[PDB]
């Protein structure tokens, strides 16, 4: 049970990931471009810098 | 009749233990016909001190039956195995459970038993509390009749610990009624869609402009018994009617009785609030006074 | 024979002590082991078994004539089961320490309950031949619990320290709003913008003074004219 | 006890450790094959065999 | 007979994850949306009436994961995706206090009595879930009139005004990307919808671009203002 909640902690981290890889089946830059401002238009800073970290390494 | 020769007493202390939570021992039986516990009739332990537990175990397994009244109660009347019961009625179960818990929580602490009655005198006090708190029930009221004889099961005291179960209760079971008063004489929606209290349409005819409703009645047609609530809902009960007409007009354009006279004023104070503002809307769109004097 | 005891104590039937439910009992004894003393000593205890649920009948018959002050004797009558039954569970442990000893320390522990059980059942007995209804049995418990019994007029002060609660409650409730909150009128104060109540002697206590009655009632008859 | 702790390792760094939990899909479900032991740990290791399969993805 | 029990909370614990058990076999109706558990014989009718009440959690329990396992066919741009994602994390808390009460079988002191009264506060829980995914389910509805079915469904909870503040919580998720996709509409003028996430028609005497394909719950007037 104490593991539980060392674990819940990458449940936050790992679930908003799995998001990000049901949007996109194609590697084509892009619609890629088009997927995470998709994400970044959603509040809550707790995934958002996370996606707001790839949303300035799909643009690089 | 003789069976067999004693058993032990610590057998015993674990049987009175099975019977009140509502699982059957060794030595008691369910009869689904009487809805009952059954012991055995005889010579089979009946007491190691000769034909008393014949007797004291009968007088705790009729206390073990009427626990398993209430969790069947509970059970067959939830919203997720049917779909024919009041809201309010369902409120009543929602403080129940809160009560089973605590029944649960105080038949796991009584190991270690000594004997059979340091046990049954604990729960003599919740021997007396349970008779009561079953057979309120079992008449069948149901809804807003059923909050009518929960309030004046609350207004019985001369008890001390049955009076703040109930009053617990009538906290509990007026919640979704009390829930459906401020939305309508706040805006007048009308919220549920399976209640006791009866439903009316309200369908005004476009032509006519009589009333903004042009039909009401009533859903308590004639009798008008509203009922049981705070403050006993005989007049401001006929005037959250008229308010919850008007507020929808402005659009498209120690006691169980002194803590139920507590909401009242407040039920009296917001009434005229909502009523001294359609005073005050009749006045800016009507112009009555010069109507009248062209009339 | 330690569990057969307690058991015969608590109420419930057998077929040594036959016993059909709340009212009628046949002895029995054809009994090879116990002697001819131990019947008789098991009719003295009995009898304190029997005035036991000659007592769940009337807990059943209110809880679960009518008046709001019949249940609020009931939870008097609760409180003294509550030692008799936390006397049922102490003699548990007797048995379980050493189950060898014999029945004379059971008798022991009902003698002791020897004045206080039938010294209720006379009143309970004088409370249903007079068939009150209301306030006046608790003015039969206070001329009860003016006799002596140390014990016992101790008992008899609860049952009327709970019941003189439920009219606390009432004169509690008609002095904040000027509500009556009766259902069978069981209160002295009845009706009779001014809205005029009256006064009603056997509902009224004789050992509140009989003066007293109307500074509740007309003062409460203000309070409700407003 | 120990042994399941050692068990969700080898999912959280992939594919199954001690038992065979024959799922790669909606979610990697633990199987002990056994009966007489609580019925607490079929839980726990369901919520470590969706944190598995989360990482395996 | 108690190690029979010791033996049972740990075949009760296996269902709880949502994992076939030990003695408990579990029998699909169409894939396992309602399970039939198949429970191991009794040798007594006592423990066999403790199991019987606690499986009902386990039976609305996998109604909500059958939905939100079938979100991943749902993979698009609608509200579904959004709101049975948000029930993923209701799920996520519910294996924390089994977890706990794993963390409380580290040493014997539970029964089947005991962990059944705390499954109480979560048997309701499970119950409203599983009809709401169970209604979901039947019509496949899309959109707007989701939320017109969520909001019935919150109509006909009225009472339990606890348990009413959980589905209040699950309706806005739901209508979360549904108010995002209105600012661009009603503040921007210019749409995006991914696949009919919002009411549009495309843009002389062009057309009258009316549109109410989603049908926002509310009264009629504000779909037209």
């Amino acid at each position: 049970r104490r593991l539980l909640v060392w674990t819940f902690d990458p449940k936050i981290r790992l679930k908003t990931l799995a998001a990000l890889v049901d949007h996109c089946q194609g590697r084509k830059g892009g619609e890629l471009a088009s997927a995470v401002h998709a994400y970044t238009k959603t509040g809550d800073p707790y995934m958002r810098s996370l996606v707001q970290h790839i949303l300035g390494l799909v643009a690089y | 009749q003789p069976q067999l020769v004693l058993l032990e007493e610590t057998d015993l202390v674990k049987a009175v233990l099975n019977v009140l939570i509502g699982v059957v021992s060794s030595t008691f039986s369910y009869n689904q016909a009487l809805q009952s516990f059954a012991v055995k009739q005889g010579v089979y332990i009946s007491g190691t001190s000769p034909d008393n537990v014949s007797s004291l175990l009968t007088q705790v397994a009729e206390y073990g039956t009427y626990y398993t009244r209430l969790s069947h109660f509970s059970l067959l009347t939830v919203l997720d195995s049917s779909h024919s019961n009041g809201l309010v009625f369902q409120a009543f179960t929602s403080g129940l459970r809160k009560y089973l818990q605590y029944y649960r929580a105080c038949v796991l602490s009584t190991p270690a038993s000594l004997t059979l009655l340091t046990i049954s005198f604990l729960f003599r006090k919740l021997g007396r509390q349970l008779r009561y708190l079953a057979e309120l029930c079992c008449a069948f009221p149901t809804g807003v009749k059923l909050l009518s004889y929960l309030y004046k099961e609350a207004l019985e005291n001369s008890s001390n610990e049955n009076y703040p179960v109930l009053l617990s209760l009538l906290k509990t079971s007026c919640e979704p009624y009390t829930r459906f008063i401020y939305d309508w004489v706040y805006s007048g929606v009308f919220r549920d869609v399976c209640g006791e209290f009866m439903i009316q349409v309200n369908e005004d005819y476009l032509g006519f402009r009589d009333k903004r409703y042009w039909t009401h009645g009533y859903v308590l047609i004639s009798k008008e018994v509203e009922d049981c609530v705070p403050v006993f809902l005989k007049h401001v009960a006929n005037e959250i009617y008229i308010c919850g007409k008007t507020i929808n007009l402005l659009k498209l354009c120690s006691l169980p009785v002194l803590m139920k006279y507590s909401v009242t004023a407040p039920m009296v104070s917001h009434v005229y609030l909502v009523n001294k503002a359609i005073v005050d809307y009749y006045f800016v769109e009507l112009k009555m006074e010069r109507h009248f004097e062209a009339m | 024979m330690i569990h057969e005891l307690l058991l015969a104590l608590s109420g419930y039937p057998g077929s040594i002590f036959t016993w059909n439910k709340r009212t009628g009992l046949q002895v029995s004894q054809d009994i090879p082991f116990l002697h001819p003393g131990e019947t008789s000593v098991l009719n003295r205890l009995c009898k304190l078994g029997t005035d036991y649920i000659r007592f769940t009948e009337f807990i059943e018959q209110y809880t679960g004539l009518h008046g709001i002050y019949l249940r609020a004797f009931c939870r008097g009558l609760d409180s003294i089961l509550q030692p008799y039954r936390q006397a049922l569970l102490d003699l548990e442990q007797e048995f379980l320490a050493d189950p060898h000893l014999s029945i004379s320390h059971i008798n022991y522990s009902l003698d002791q309950f020897h004045l206080l059980f039938p010294s209720i059942m006379v009143v309970v007995e004088q409370i249903k031949s007079q068939k009150i209804h209301g306030c006046q049995i608790l003015e039969t418990v206070y001329k009860h619990s003016c006799g002596g019994l140390p014990p016992v007029r101790s008992a008899l002060e609860k049952t009327l320290a709970v019941c003189h609660g439920v009219m606390y409650k009432q004169l509690s409730a008609w002095m904040l709003h000027g509500l009556l909150l009766d259902q069978y009128e069981e209160f002295f104060v009845r009706q009779g913008s001014l809205k005029q109540f009256s006064l009603r002697a056997e509902m009224l206590p004789s050992y509140i003074p009989v003066r007293v009655a109307e500074k509740i009632l007309f003062v409460g008859e203000s309070v409700q004219m407003f | 006890e120990t042994s399941l702790v050692r068990d969700l390792l080898y999912v959280f760094q992939g594919i199954d450790g001690k038992f065979v939990k024959m799922c790669n899909s909606e979610n990697c479900y633990k199987v002990d094959g056994k009966v007489a032991v609580s019925k607490s740990l079929k839980d726990i290791t369901s919520k470590l065999s969706e944190l598995g399969w989360l990482h395996n993805k | 007979l108690p190690s029979q029990e010791t033996c049972l909370v740990e075949d009760l614990l296996y269902i709880l994850i949502g994992v076939d058990g030990r003695y408990i076999s579990v029998q699909p109706l169409v894939g396992r949306q309602s399970r039939s558990f198949s429970v191991e014989q009794n040798l007594d009718s006592s423990v066999k009436e403790l199991v019987n009440r606690i499986l009902p959690v386990a039976t609305n329990y996998s109604t909500v994961t059958r939905f939100v396992e079938e979100n991943s066919s749902f993979e698009y741009g609608q509200v579904n995706h959004a709101l049975g994602a948000a029930m993923r994390t209701l799920g996520k808390e519910y294996m924390i206090l089994i977890s706990q009460l794993e963390h409380l079988q580290r040493q014997g002191l539970l029964s089947l009595q005991k962990l059944w009264f705390y499954i109480q506060p979560t048997l309701r829980t499970m119950e409203v879930l599983a009809s709401i995914a169970t209604s979901l389910n039947k019509g496949e509805c899309f959109g707007g009139a989701t939320l017109s079915l969520l909001h019935d469904r919150t109509f006909g909870y009225t009472g339990d005004s606890q348990a009413q503040e959980l589905c209040l919580y699950l309706t806005k998720a739901a209508s979360a990307p549904y108010f995002d996709i209105l600012e661009r509409w009603i503040y921007r003028g210019i749409i995006n919808d991914p696949y009919s996430e919002f009411m549009v028609e495309e843009h002389w005497d062009q057309r009258y671009t009316i549109v109410q394909q989603q049908i926002p719950s509310f009264l009629q007037k504000v779909a037209d203002k």
